């Protein structure tokens, strides 16, 4: 069970891009979205919801 | 030799010719190109994390 919460739990959010070709007439600010990376901190870990 | 070449023209030109004759033939399958290879040798190495 623990080992399936940190792997969902642990995980870097992929992210696309705001403005992304191909993109509608107009677009004008093409800017990539970042996520989230993973965890750090032996804390971080020490949460995650069981 | 020159002396011995001298009083034997035909031999001399014998040398001469089998020189460009066989020069003459390399000219006819050498490379060609502008330069030589002058570039440092690079090595790339590419992967995408995706996002
Ligand atoms: C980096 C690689 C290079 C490889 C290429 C090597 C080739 C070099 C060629 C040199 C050979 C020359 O050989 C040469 O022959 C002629 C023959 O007339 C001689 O010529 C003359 O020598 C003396 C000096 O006045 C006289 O006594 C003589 O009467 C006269 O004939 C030379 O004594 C000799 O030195």
């Amino acid at each position: 069970d623990v080992s399936s919460a940190i792997q969902a739990q642990n995980v870097q959010i992929s992210s696309g891009q705001l403005g992304g070709l191909p993109a509608v007439k107009g677009q004008q600010l093409n800017a990539t979205i970042i996520g989230k990376t993973r965890l750090q901190t032996a804390e971080q870990f020490e949460n995650i919801l069981l | 030799m020159s002396k011995f070449f001298i009083d034997r023209p035909i031999f001399a030109w014998v040398i001469a010719l089998v020189i460009m004759l066989a020069g003459g033939l390399s000219i006819l399958s050498l490379p060609v190109n502008q330069y030589p290879a002058i570039a440092p040798p690079a090595i790339a190495v590419q992967v995408s994390y995706p996002g």
